[PDB]
């Protein structure tokens, strides 16, 4: 059971790319030479072995049920921009989506030390 | 921490 947003429905999703942008091979081979689908954005294309991504097996599951952005991509979930800070920008430990400081609710002023996970994905 | 530039450390940059 998990929340999509409606900025995030009925938007255009590019031609995935068949190759991960961190080591350069297909879905047959990851870094291991091991087979390991890929997670691709929505926006440009870009895919990554979610072990070249580092994510979680938890966290592979629900990006694939989501409209994800790639590192490059990736827009603020609230604001729906970048920004002066975008390098700031936090990053969901539940589902990737990406959160100014200042756009979460509450808004935040320093960084959280451990994992961080947003307000659509906390119970 | 994890953020967008964290993000590009740890997996190595894109290319
Ligand atoms: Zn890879
Ligand atoms: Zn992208
Ligand atoms: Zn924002
Ligand atoms: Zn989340």
């Amino acid at each position: 059971h998990m929340l999509e947003l409606p900025h995030e429905k009925d938007k255009p999703v590019a031609e995935p790319i068949p190759i991960c942008s961190f080591c350069l091979g297909t879905k047959e081979q990851n870094r291991e030479k091991k087979p390991e689908e890929l997670i691709s954005c929505a926006d440009c294309g870009n895919s990554g072995h979610p072990s070249c991504l580092k994510f979680s097996p938890e966290l592979t599951v629900r990006v694939k049920a989501l409209r994800w952005q790639c590192i490059e991509c990736k827009t603020c979930s609230s604001c729906r921009d970048q920004g002066k800070n975008a390098d700031n920008m936090l990053f969901c430990d539940s589902c990737d989506r990406g959160f100014h400081m200042e756009c979460c609710d509450p808004p935040l002023t320093r960084m959280p030390k451990g994992m961080w996970i947003c307000q659509i994905c906390r119970p | 921490a994890r953020t967008k530039q964290t993000a590009r450390k740890s997996t190595g940059g894109k290319a």
